[PDB]
């Protein structure tokens, strides 16, 4: 199972996205769903670093299958729409693969 | 619905 | 191989992306490159609809292998940023899986 923990602050701005279980065993369906979520996540970060001026605190432990985006300029409207685009894409995956991925809002 | 194998072949 | 033809008008706005073919990386059900590109594509398209006022012209082979996005309101900045994000994500997949996916700007 891939878990995605998403933290929204009081004003609606995405603070933190944490994905884990990327590099864990998993059941039938895992290989593709993990490939889907990770391409969306790393894709989004690259877009946030190349299209906007926001420079988020990023921590990827390739060994742990633990990946963490922490927003720094939470008022960067462009970065924030890339993050909410990522969430939508992640939700699209959840809708059809409920057994392999779960989103949790905090 | 979504198909993660939309761009994969049959054979 | 999946080819991704992108057309960008005089002003730099993305008006068409056409994605054609199959990745031919693995077996049907376990192709990770296809899982990556698909999640990014459908994620972006749905996000556009969900997060902005733009309603793109979408035409595709519902048996797989062909998707077309034409932008309508090309001036919509929110939608154009989501399309850019998509391109950067797919480029991220290209640079690690060189022979499975190709981007071509027109
Ligand atoms: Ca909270
Ligand atoms: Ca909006
Ligand atoms: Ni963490």
């Amino acid at each position: 199972m891939i878990t995605v923990d998403i933290t929204v602050n009081d004003e609606g701005k995405v603070t933190d996205v944490i994905m884990d279980g990327h590099a864990d065993h998993g059941e039938y369906g895992h290989d593709i769903v993990s490939a889907g979520a990770s391409a969306v996540l790393f894709g989004s970060v690259n877009a946030i670093i190349g299209l906007t001026s926001e420079r988020p605190d990023i921590n990827y432990d390739d060994q742990g299958g633990h990946f963490h985006i922490r927003s720094v300029d939470t008022n960067n409207d462009e970065a924030q729409l890339i993050l909410q685009t990522m969430l939508v894409s992640l939700q699209t995956i959840e809708e059809e693969y409920n057994e392999n991925i779960r989103l949790n809002y905090k | 619905k979504l198909n993660l194998q939309f761009f994969a072949s049959k054979k």
